This record gives C-alpha cells, structure tokens and sequence, in this order.
C-alpha cells in the first residue's frame, strides 16, 4: 500500500464512523481514480485509525485552529496542501509523519461532516492531501511499509 | 505565511508525538 492508499482508506473509514451514512462523492471519486486496493476495514487501517484518532483528541484545538486558518486563507487549496507538506518534511520522523496524517484525516472529517461545505473545497482538499502525502513513500518504504511500522516496530 | 505557521505548528506536534511514544 502507498501512503495515498492508506490515507484515502483512513479517510473512508473515518467517514463511516462519523458521518451520515453517505460517503462524500469526493471520496468515491478518489477511490475510483486511485485504484484504492486497500479496504477501509483492513486491520492495518483500523489500527492506524486508532493512533490517528488519539493524536487528534490530544491535539483537538490546535488541529481545529490550524485547519481553520489554512482553509480561510488559501486561494488554491490543493497547491497549499503541497506547501505545508514541504514545510514539515524538508529533509523524516515517525511523529511528524503521523501528525501530518492525523491532520489530513481531521481536515477530511471536518469538510465531509459540514453539509454547507462547497463541493470544490472538499474535492481540492482531498486531492491536495492525497497528492502531497505521496512525498512520504520513499521514507516509509525504507521502513518496510505502513503495515510493518504498525504490526511491529 | 499562514502555510509557514501551520507547518511549524504541525512539526511541533510531530516532535511531541515522538517523545510521547518513547513512554
């Protein structure tokens, strides 16, 4: 599984836990376009979902404020996702990787539960986070993959 | 640079997570 696949599966899974029973069309589309091969009910996804939820709960206010300033100040959502990714990943710690994945999953949850959010905002955000996250593939590969990182290590 | 600041705030949290996992 690539980072983009695991992130998208975590977002899908999180929507099933928090939402109204309808997957956002944007998540359906990214599943179609990615070829998502990983099930959101796969045990590695449930385990990461626990870890990312703990990080969110522990950073709940800072996640809300950072998301709120990002989203209210961007004129090009998908480009700016790639900019914050660079700011964090410069050089690559496990904590930093998870902070970014939890922040993305938290942003997706916020976008998808607000029925007033315009489609294009949800769309460009989910595309931006998925594309930016690909920058983690080289590093996670040198750790033997996401499954190995969680089952293990 | 709101993108700068969001980045740095997330980086701080990344560092906190590492120490957290060490205990």
């Amino acid at each position: 599984y690539s980072t983009r696949e695991i992130l998208l599966a975590l977002c899908i899974r999180d929507s099933r836990v928090h939402g109204n029973g309808t997957l956002h069309p944007v998540l359906e589309l990214a599943a179609r376009e990615t070829p998502l091969r990983l099930s959101p009910e796969d045990t590695v996804v449930l385990r990461y979902h626990v870890l990312l939820e703990e990080i969110i709960e522990r950073n709940s206010e800072t996640f809300t404020e950072t998301w709120n300033r990002f989203i209210t100040h961007t004129e090009h959502v998908d480009l700016d996702f790639n900019s914050v990714f660079l700011e964090i990943f410069h050089r690559p710690s496990l904590g930093r990787a998870l902070a970014w994945m939890a922040w993305c999953m938290h942003a997706c949850r916020t976008l998808c539960c607000n029925q007033s959010t315009p489609y294009y905002v949800v769309d460009l955000s989910v595309r931006g986070m998925l594309e930016a996250s690909e920058g983690l593939d080289g590093w996670i590969h040198q750790q033997g993959g996401w499954s190995t990182l969680i089952e293990d290590n | 640079s709101t993108m700068g600041q969001v980045g740095r705030q997330l980086a701080i949290i990344g560092d906190d997570i590492n120490r957290r996992y060490d205990s």
